[PDB]
């Protein structure tokens, strides 16, 4: 089983640098890996390029003269270390085979991605506040996690046991400047107090974990 | 550095139809070989990239033969013969033939589904966050179709501007619906100065706009 596990992702100033840890398992160092990035909404951009062949590497135009990719076959470890990052190279960064074909079938393995945000502001951990239901005003409920940065949160329901009809919804950047999210959950309005709903709010970047218990 | 131009940036198309997307480069992408070097990539909502089409017009693993590719030199062509629920995404073709690798710009394909209104759900500020001095009351659309839709809020039948924002979720993959969050936010001074918040939703699964509401010093 191949597993790419992305690594190094975080807060970076302007002009500062970060170094992405890209892990592998599994069937690497017979095969050119690249680094995919995404800014927030937008479109993929290819971002450069190793080749198994020791060092024969390519970069695109817009991180040429910045970037530098690299690869450590004594740890199984694939880098990119990142100098003079600007507002622009905000993005999730994914490394990726690409293309690889073996034998007569075509195969590809990405990795879960880590998120590089470039930005002056401080990191801050969020604040949890039940959202709970009622009536008389299917139900629903959720758990408001305000003013925190930067991205991402993560937030499960019940340990990670509740999945169906649970929406987290896209962050977004209050006028303040701290992102803020709500994760709701529908269930059949019959089954107040039938069960019991926690959320569990994680914000690695501030180290702050939440467990909010959620009941009328 | 090649050009890769996709066309179109969004596709809706009924379920059962078939979907075709284009990609035109500004160079030839054939090598001295025989080979196309472009491929066509999927990303479903929430997760990494996934390849469907490589060197043109060869399937990857686990591809159903529903999806297919063909063209050569500069104008390739992506095809789905019938759409399914769980195909929503944004397709992507990336070039491999010369360095620096280029990706098109991406077409979000949409599910068309038949309508279906939203579930108005309205959230009061909790009291913890009225000691801060914020209060943040919730709109909950769930689970609509199409993404259009009208979030009012009014304060004593006051229609309110510029103290709310709005979040929508990408196409379900079962049941290609969205959701959408609608916070309004005030200070704890103004909270209090009102009684009656409701949020208004218009949408056209509504026959009449609908408003969910609250008064504040109830539980």
């Amino acid at each position: 089983e191949v597993q790419l596990l992305e690594s190094g992702g975080g807060l970076v100033q302007p002009g500062g640098s970060l170094r992405l840890s890209c892990a592998a398992s599994g069937f690497f160092s017979s095969y050119a890996m690249s680094w995919v990035r995404q800014a927030p909404g937008k479109g993929l951009e290819w971002v450069s390029v190793i080749y198994s062949g020791g060092s024969s590497t390519y970069y695109a135009d817009s991180v040429k003269g910045r970037f530098t990719i690299s690869r450590d076959n004594s740890k199984n470890t694939l880098y990119l270390q990142m100098n003079s990052l600007r507002a622009e190279d905000t993005a999730v960064y994914y490394c990726t085979t690409l293309l690889i074909l073996e034998s007569d079938v075509g195969v590809d393995y990405w990795g879960q991605g880590t998120l590089v945000t470039v930005s002056s502001a401080s990191t801050k951990g969020p604040s949890v506040f039940p959202l709970a239901p009622s009536s008389k005003s299917t139900a629903a409920l959720g758990c408001l996690v305000k003013d925190y940065f930067p991205e991402p949160v993560t937030v499960s329901w019940n340990s990670g046991a509740l999945t169906s009809g649970v929406h987290t919804f896209p962050a977004v950047l209050q006028s303040s400047g701290l992102y803020s999210l709500s994760s709701v959950v529908t269930v059949p309005s019959s089954s107040l107090g039938t069960q019991t709903y926690i959320c569990n709010v994680n914000h690695k970047p501030s180290n702050t974990k939440v467990d909010k218990k959620v009941e009328p | 550095d090649i050009v890769m131009t996709q066309s179109p940036l969004s596709l809706p198309v009924t379920p059962g139809e078939p979907a075709s997307i284009s990609c035109r480069s500004s160079q030839s992408l054939l090598h001295s070989n025989g080979y196309n070097y472009l491929d066509w990539y999927l990303q479903k909502p929430g997760q990494s990239p996934q390849l469907l089409i490589y060197l043109g017009s060869n399937r990857a693993s686990g591809v159903p033969d529903r999806f297919s590719g063909s063209g050569s030199g500069t104008d390739f062509t992506l095809k789905i013969s019938r759409v399914e629920a769980e195909d929503v995404g944004v397709y992507y073709c990336m070039q491999a033939l010369q360095t620096p690798y280029t990706f098109g710009q991406g077409t979000k394909l949409e599910i068309k589904r038949t309508v279906a209104a939203p579930s108005v759900f309205i959230f009061p500020p909790s009291d913890e966050q009225l000691k801060s001095g914020t209060a943040s009351v919730v709109c909950l659309l769930n689970n609509f179709y199409p993404r259009e839709a009208k979030v009012q809020w009014k304060v004593d039948n006051a229609l309110q501007s510029g103290n709310s924002q709005e979040s929508v979720t990408e196409q379900d993959s079962k049941d290609s619906t969205y959701s959408l969050s609608s916070t309004l936010t005030l200070s704890k001074a103004d909270y209090e100065k009102h009684k009656v918040y409701a949020c208004e939703v218009t949408h056209q699964g509504l026959s009449s706009p609908v408003t969910k509401s609250f008064n504040r010093g109830e539980c």
